[PDB]
RNA sequence: CCCGCAGAAGAAGCACCGGCUAACUCCGUGCCAGCAGCCGCGGUAAUACGGAGGGUGCAAGCGUUAAUCGGAAUUACUGGGCGUAAAGCGCACGCAGGCGGUUUGUUAAGUCAGAUGUGAAAUCCCCGGGCUCAACCUGGGAACUGCAUCUGAUACUGGCAAG
RNA sequence: UAGCUAGUAGGUGGGGUAACGGCUCACCUAGGCGACGAUCCCUAGCUGGUCUGAGAGGAUGACCAGCCACACUGGAACUGA
């Protein structure tokens, strides 16, 4: 078993890589609502099949680049 | 008033404006007498009030107090000041403290000695 | 490398050492592996005075780790007295 | 048997013609000591003939309060013009923490132990009519049981 | 436009009962057709009756004692803007037990009391006293 | 850290007798007990809550010998402890060595038997102990030791105490000079013109 | 730490007393000297200035100054307001953003329950032990209101599909 | 304080470290961060904790313990686990 991420491709443009929103709930530490907050990560593809949209499940790996250290798992509905 | 108006701007709230701004947060402080006059009072009271314009060790130049009946001080005395407003006196901010390095103690004093720097009488 | 060992808590003139297993180079009453047991050595009649987990002694012993001198005492002392 | 005190005396001016007419208004407010406490207020001319009309009308206008072995039912706000009031049934032995004029009127009321707080405008004569409102305003198991169409341990 | 439907039954109750009417009637819903069935198993209200197919209006008949609302207090908690959840060791109790507190759970919406003896913590819908 | 300023003055503020003298006479036959200390003694003050507030507690204190740092901690131990906190620090006021020994017979008032104690003529269990506000616990035996038990002063103030009400918590052995702490003494067992719940809300103002 | 000896023999000060706030009289000065945290007090009868007597509060300490929190619900999440006291933009459209009528299916994201790991020791708290007591030291507990993982719940919010 | 950034973002290959990595280099792609506050200015060692507070919070980081940084100021490397 493998930890492992789901969000969305916000840029697929670069070669290899891609950048993923883990968007996520979280309460409000002072006044109780939930708040909506997004954490961009660069991860690692091969072939750049990943296109902007997709929603993709991604795992952490070693340091592939000075800001890569995570990887792709698969694509969920590649539909777009 | 909304939570997500907070969340945008949390309440922020004011900093303490201090009233002894010559001190930087120093209990007394040290300072040469420049010069040593009286001043009228405010219009409701009347009197004649010892103050004294001192140079402190910081820089600062401020007005004090000089309480007690009788003081022997002159230029370039140097005292002690501690906080304390006088109200009924603009400008003055700060109390000579009595007993201190060229403060005399008030002469023939019995109660509240140790607010005026008189020794114990035999 | 590790060892177990006292440290000296306590007030003045009332000892009192706690004997805990840790890396040699940490000061004396710092950074500690695990606490063991205690050792009073001013206690009273009747209080235990020296209480000392026997079994962790060993795992850390077989996994290594030296012994004071003081700890080898007490531990040959509560063998002693039971 | 009944119980009295003074809360406040207060000195009133009325200017007519010829200058300022003084006269006095004594707020007191008298109770037994077992959920009954009545407020009144008093204004006459002379300070005593005020402490006297006020203690008779407090002694009429008089209501009853479901007490709890000396303490609350339950938490209570209470509320008023400029006064909001807080009361809490708080633990034997603690007392009465409040204000002047609630410890004033919790200990002619007979509440042996309560946690206060007044908020806003503490002035006199409104903290007692909100606190007399708040305790007025207090239902005990058994009225909430009749009126919640059940039986005591059905609320527990 | 309306996004509290909830709170808009709350306070239909607390106007009706201000006005002393007799009963009231509002669109209907499973979520409101459930916290109608807690009020009325708790006693704060006679009964309900949903009415019609297409737009069921449910209909409650208020309750009244000596002339006065059987519901003295009843307010929104947990609301659109502000979600409110609770765990089972943390659930209020309104009046020290006198009222009610209606918890929606995994196992449904039921009262505070029923929820705390049964174990498990859940959203916070109202209070009613 | 101990009063040694004139005892009937307290008495007469307070007005009422605080049991600070040894009880050979009448006290009202000894000072002006109803009259109040100093030349505007004869005139009453209207005096505020906070005033009969304060006064309550300077009775108290008053009455044990206790100031006003220790009383304090007093409280917040009373406070902390479970139950009801004025009957606590009754307790906690009861139980001093010297409160203990005063209630034993041996001393006429507090202060002789807060003497004795620190003269190292008492003993709780066998073993001397000087400081007067050592609490002493349930099924204690308290002694005078035998250099002290033919002090004269102490055959006094068990006659002394031998016509006063005797303390049921207690039980003492007066030919032994031996006595014994059977319980803590509950409220009821307590005067009931000391009052506490002043007491508990003066330290919460 | 214990024991022996002399002898009450070597050991009490500080602040305040108009209201807030516990505690008042006289004499001195006379809008001067002076006091003051605020309101204030003094112009010949001063409980407010100076002294005395008396009393109050603390006590080997007592006051003054500086600083933080509280009281201050006086930045209000708990826990405030906006007709006139400070406060609704001159009005409208509208992208982000916040919120969402009703029914069914599914999802386990939020949510809840349980378990595992971790949340250093010390500190705070509870029950005990040791110093003549306390301070102090110390034994054992909970608590660290959190995070992560795993297994469960379908009420509510969210997602997807059909209405 | 509204834009900042050319080793800057990524890829291929070479070198280098005990180790992954623009850590470095040559080439290629033209990116990457930013209203959920980037860049810039002022201030500041961090935490267990301390004080206060009913609580939520507010202020704070002396002593004890854990971590970091520094050793006249600015750089560099050697020996060595
Ligand atoms: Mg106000
Ligand atoms: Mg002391
Ligand atoms: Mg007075
Ligand atoms: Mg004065
Ligand atoms: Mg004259
Ligand atoms: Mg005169
Ligand atoms: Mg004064
Ligand atoms: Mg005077
Ligand atoms: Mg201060
Ligand atoms: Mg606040
Ligand atoms: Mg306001
Ligand atoms: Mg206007
Ligand atoms: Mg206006
Ligand atoms: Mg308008
Ligand atoms: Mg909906
Ligand atoms: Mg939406
Ligand atoms: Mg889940
Ligand atoms: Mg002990
Ligand atoms: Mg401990
Ligand atoms: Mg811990
Ligand atoms: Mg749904
Ligand atoms: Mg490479
Ligand atoms: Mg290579
Ligand atoms: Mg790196
Ligand atoms: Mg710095
Ligand atoms: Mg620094
Ligand atoms: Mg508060
Ligand atoms: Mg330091
Ligand atoms: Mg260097
Ligand atoms: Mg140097
Ligand atoms: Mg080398």
């Amino acid at each position: 078993k493998i930890r492992t991420l789901q969000g969305r491709v916000v840029s697929d443009k670069m070669e290899k890589s891609i950048v993923v929103a883990i968007e996520r709930f979280v309460k409000h530490p002072i006044y109780g609502k939930f708040i909506k907050r997004t954490t961009k990560l660069h991860v690692h593809d091969e072939n750049n099949e990943c296109g902007i949209g997709d929603v993709v499940e991604i795992r952490e790996c070693r340091p592939l680049s000075k800001t890569k250290s995570w990887t792709l798992v698969r694509v969920v509905e590649k539909a777009v | 008033a909304t939570v997500n108006q907070l969340v945008r701007k949390p309440r922020a709230r004011k900093v303490a404006k201090s009233n002894v701004p010559a001190l930087e947060a120093c209990p007394q402080k040290r300072g040469v007498c420049t010069r040593v006059y009286t001043t009228t009072p405010k219009k409701p009271n009347s009197a004649l009030r010892k103050v004294c314009r001192v140079r402190l060790t910081n820089g600062f130049e401020v007005t004090s107090y000089i309480g007690g009946e009788g003081h022997n001080l002159q230029e370039h005395s140097v005292i002690l000041i501690r906080g304390g407003r006088v109200k009924d006196l603009p400008g003055v901010r700060y109390h000579t403290v009595r007993g201190a390095l060229d403060c005399s103690g008030v002469k023939d004093r019995k109660q509240a000695r140790s607010k005026y720097g008189v020794k114990r009488p035999k | 490398m590790v060892t177990i060992r006292l440290a000296r808590h306590g007030a003045k003139k009332r000892p009192f050492y706690q004997v805990v297993v840790a890396d040699s180079r940490n000061a004396r009453n710092g950074r500690f592996i695990e606490r063991v047991g205690f050792f009073n050595p001013i206690a009273s009649e009747k209080e235990e005075g020296t209480r000392l987990d026997l079994d962790r002694i060993a795992h850390w012993v077989g996994q290594g780790a030296t012994i004071s001198d003081r700890v080898a005492a007490l531990i040959k002392e509560v063998n002693k007295a039971a | 048997e009944l119980q009295e005190k003074l809360i406040a005396v207060n000195r009133v001016s009325k200017t007519v013609k010829g200058g300022r007419i003084f006269s006095f208004t004594a707020l007191t407010v008298v109770g037994d000591g077992n959920g009954r406490v009545g407020f009144g207020y008093g204004k006459a001319r002379e300070v005593p003939a005020a402490i006297q009309k006020a203690m008779e009308k407090a002694r009429r206008n008089m209501i009853n309060v479901a007490l709890n072995n000396g303490t609350l039912q339950h938490p209570v706000k209470g509320v008023h013009t400029g006064s909001r009031v807080f009361m809490q049934p708080a633990s034997e032995g603690t007392g009465i923490i409040a204000g002047g004029a609630m410890r004033a009127v919790l200990e002619v009321a007979g509440v042996h132990n309560v946690l206060a707080k007044a908020y806003g405008s503490t002035n006199p004569i409104n903290v007692v009519r909100a606190t007399i409102d708040g305790l007025e305003n207090m239902n005990s198991p058994e009225m909430v049981a009749a009126k919640r169409g059940k039986s005591v341990e059905e609320i527990l | 436009s309306m996004q509290d439907p909830i709170a808009d039954m709350l306070t239909r109750i607390r106007n009706g009962q201000a006005a002393n009417k007799a009963a009231v009637t509002m669109p209907s819903s499973k979520l409101k057709v459930a916290i109608a069935n807690v009020l009325k198993e708790e006693g704060f209200i006679e009964d309900f009756k949903v009415e019609g197919d297409t737009k069921p209006e449910l209909e409650l008949t208020l309750k009244y004692f000596q002339g006065k609302a059987v519901v003295e207090s009843i307010q929104r908690v947990s609301r659109p803007g502000l979600r409110i959840y609770k765990r089972k060791d943390e659930l209020p109790k309104v009046m020290a037990g006198l009222g009610i507190a209606v918890v929606s759970t995994s196992k449904g919406v039921m009262t505070d009391r029923a929820a705390r003896q049964a174990g498990l913590g859940g959203e916070i819908i109202c209070y009613v006293a | 850290a101990r009063y040694l300023g004139p005892k009937l003055k307290l008495s007469r503020r307070e007005g009422t007798d605080l049991f600070l003298k040894s009880g050979v006479r009448a006290i009202d036959t000894k000072c002006k007990i109803e009259q109040a200390p100093g030349q505007h003694g004869a005139r009453k003050p209207r005096l505020s809550d906070y005033g009969v507030q304060l006064r309550e507690k300077q009775k108290v204190r008053r009455i044990y010998g206790v100031l006003e740092r220790q009383f304090r901690n007093y409280y917040k131990e009373a406070a902390r402890l479970k139950g009801n906190t004025g009957e606590n620090l009754l307790a906690l006021l009861e139980g001093r060595l010297d409160n203990v020994v005063y209630r034993m017979g041996f001393g006429a008032t507090r202060a002789e038997a807060r003497q004795l104690v620190s003269h190292k003529a008492i003993m709780v269990n066998g073993r001397v102990v000087n400081i007067a506000s050592y609490q002493v616990s349930p099924n204690d035996v308290v002694s005078i030791r035998e250099k002290a038990k033919k002090q004269s002063r102490v055959k006094a103030a068990l006659e002394l105490a031998e016509q006063r009400e005797k303390p049921t918590w207690l039980e003492v052995d007066a030919g032994k000079m031996e006595g014994t702490f059977k319980r803590k003494p509950e409220r009821s067992d307590l005067s009931a013109d000391i009052n506490e719940h002043l007491i508990v809300e003066l330290y919460s103002k």
